[PDB]
C-alpha cells in the first residue's frame, strides 16, 4: 500500500498547526513509516501538496 | 525498597508514567526515557498537549536561576531549571525534591498523537545537561528514599501497558535465569555486542562495527536502530530468508488474516556475559520486528542510524530489562506478558563460547 484515501471530511482545529484539513476522497502519501507514532501519521496530500499529520481512522488503503 | 508503578501506552507512542508535581500537586504524563538524563516537563501551554506544569501555581517550586537547551535525534527544547516535589500516585507514600526543567520554547518535541507532556531521564549523570553536577531524578530518589541503585522495566504492548520498578527487581515480572551484560561506558546504557544472527545464518562484520559509536538500550526509541554500515547487511540477510517496505517508504499487507511471521526468520543479538569467556543470546521473533499498523498491513521495524546502535522499545517489549547501576550491569530475562495470546515472541539462551570471537568489541 502506497496511497491512502480519505473516508470522511476532516476540518483541523485552529489549535492544531501540523494537522491536515481534508475532504472525503482525498489521496495521501505517508512520508516515513519509521517515524509513525500512534493514530496520527505525517502524510502528504495529493490535492494540496502540503505536508502534515492525518488521523489513521479517517483513512483507508488503496 | 522498590516502587512498582504501572506504565501506560505502547512501544509506538512510548511508555509513560503518571506523576504529581508541586503543591498543590499537578497530574502530568511523563515518558520513560533511558536514553537521556534530564527530567523535563512543559512549563507553558503548547499545541498537541492537554496539560502543563505551572511553576507560579506551586508553593514548593524553587527556581535555580538558570535554563538549559537539550537537542535530540528529532526535537529540541529550552526550559527553566528549578526544583520541586514529585509524588508517584500508586508508588511511594512520600514526596521527593528533584531537579525539574520547565519547557517554555520547543522545536519538533511535542508531536501529534503523543499522550505525554513530560520526559523522564533515567541514564547516568554525565549525560545530564547543563553538566554532571545537575542531579538526575533517580540519583535524587536513591539518596532521599535510600533505595537500591537498580531499576527494572517490563513492556507489554504486543499489538496492556507496562511496569517500572524503581529500587530493584520484582521476580514475578520474569521467567527463567537473568543474563547480565556489563555496562562498558557509564553515560548511556552501553552494552557490548559481539555478533548478530538472522534465522540461523550469521552476517560477517568486524565486532567493532556493532559498537559503531555506542551500542545502547533505549526505552524512548521505538524501533531497533542499526548503524548505516550494519543495517545494509541485515536487509540483504533477511531478504534471502523472506517494494519500499525495507526502506520504510511502503508497507506489506497479507490478505485473510494469515500471519506473515511464518515467512520471516529470527533475529538474534549476542551480548558478552559478566564472565568474559562466555556470552548469552537475545532472540526476537518477527512478531516484534514486523509491526502491525491500523486484512491488516505490516511495517518493517528496523531503521538505519547516523551515529549509534539502539535497542529500542520493540526489542525491550519481549524481555524484562534490569538496569543494575549499583553493579555496572544490564539484565535480560524472558517476560510472561511478552506473549501474543499464549504464543511467545522472545527467546533467551546461553551460555555460548567466545573463543573464536575478538577480545574487545568496544572501540
Amino acid at each position: 500500500v502506497t496511497l491512502f484515501v480519505a473516508l470522511y471530511d476532516y476540518e483541523a482545529r485552529p489549535n492544531r498547526p501540523l494537522d491536515l484539513s481534508f475532504h472525503k476522497g482525498e489521496k495521501f502519501q505517508i512520508l516515513n513509516w519509521w517515524h509513525v507514532r500512534g493514530d496520527w501519521w505525517e502524510a502528504r496530500s495529493l490535492t494540496t501538496g502540503e505536508t502534515g499529520y492525518i488521523p489513521s481512522n479517517y483513512v483507508a488503503p488503496v | 525498597l522498590a516502587m512498582v508503578d504501572n506504565l501506560q501506552g505502547d512501544s509506538g507512542r512510548g511508555y509513560y508514567l503518571e506523576m504529581l508535581i508541586g503543591t498543590p500537586p499537578q497530574k502530568l504524563q511523563i515518558l520513560v526515557d533511558t536514553g537521556s538524563s534530564n527530567f523535563a516537563v512543559a512549563g507553558t501551554p503548547h499545541s498537541y498537549i492537554d496539560t502543563y506544569f505551572d511553576t507560579e501555581r506551586s508553593s514548593t517550586y524553587r527556581s535555580k536561576g538558570f535554563d538549559v537547551t537539550v537537542k535530540y535525534t528529532q526535537g529540541s527544547w529550552t526550559g527553566f531549571v528549578g526544583e520541586d516535589l514529585v509524588t508517584i500516585p500508586k508508588g511511594f507514600n512520600t514526596s521527593f525534591l528533584v531537579n525539574i526543567a520547565t519547557i517554555f520554547e520547543s522545536e519538533n518535541f511535542f508531536l501529534p498523537g503523543i499522550k505525554w507532556n513530560g520526559i523522564l531521564g533515567l541514564a547516568y549523570a554525565t549525560l545530564a545537561k547543563p553538566s554532571s553536577s545537575l542531579e538526575t531524578f533517580f540519583d535524587s530518589l536513591v539518596t532521599q528514599a535510600n533505595i537500591p541503585n537498580v531499576f527494572s522495566m517490563q513492556m507489554c504492548g504486543a499489538g496492556n501497558g507496562g511496569s517500572l520498578v524503581l529500587g530493584g527487581i520484582e521476580p514475578s515480572l520474569y521467567k527463567g535465569d537473568i543474563w547480565y551484560t556489563p555496562i562498558k561506558e557509564e553515560w548511556y546504557y552501553q552494552i557490548e555486542i559481539l555478533k548478530l544472527e538472522i534465522g540461523g545464518q550469521s552476517l560477517n562484520l568486524d565486532c567493532r562495527e556493532y559498537n559503531a559509536d555506542k551500542a545502547i538500550v533505549d526505552s524512548g526509541t521505538t524501533l531497533l536502530r542499526l548503524p548505516q554500515k550494519v543495517f545494509d547487511a541485515v536487509v540483504e540477510a533477511v531478504a534471502r530468508a523472506s517494494d519500499g517496505f525495507w526502506t520504510g517508504s511502503q508497507l506489506a499487507c497479507w490478505t485473510n488474516s494469515e500471519t506473515p511471521w511464518s515467512y520471516f526468520p529470527k533475529i538474534s543479538i549476542y551480548l558478552r556475559d559478566e564472565n568474559s569467556s562466555r556470552s548469552f543470546r537475545i532472540t526476537i521473533l518477527p512478531q516484534l520486528y514486523i509491526q502491525p499498523m491500523m486484512y491488516e498491513c505490516y511495517r518493517f521495524g528496523i531503521s538505519p542510524s547516523t551515529n549509534a546502535l539502539v535497542i529500542g522499545a520493540t526489542v525491550m517489549e519481549g524481555f524484562y530489562v534490569i538496569f543494575d547501576r549499583a553493579q555496572k550491569r544490564v539484565g535480560f530475562a524472558a517476560s510472561p506478558c511478552a506473549e501474543i495470546a499464549g504464543a511467545a515472541v522472545s527467546e533467551i539462551s546461553g551460555p555460548f563460547s567466545t573463543e573464536d570471537v575478538a577480545s574487545n568489541c568496544v572501540p
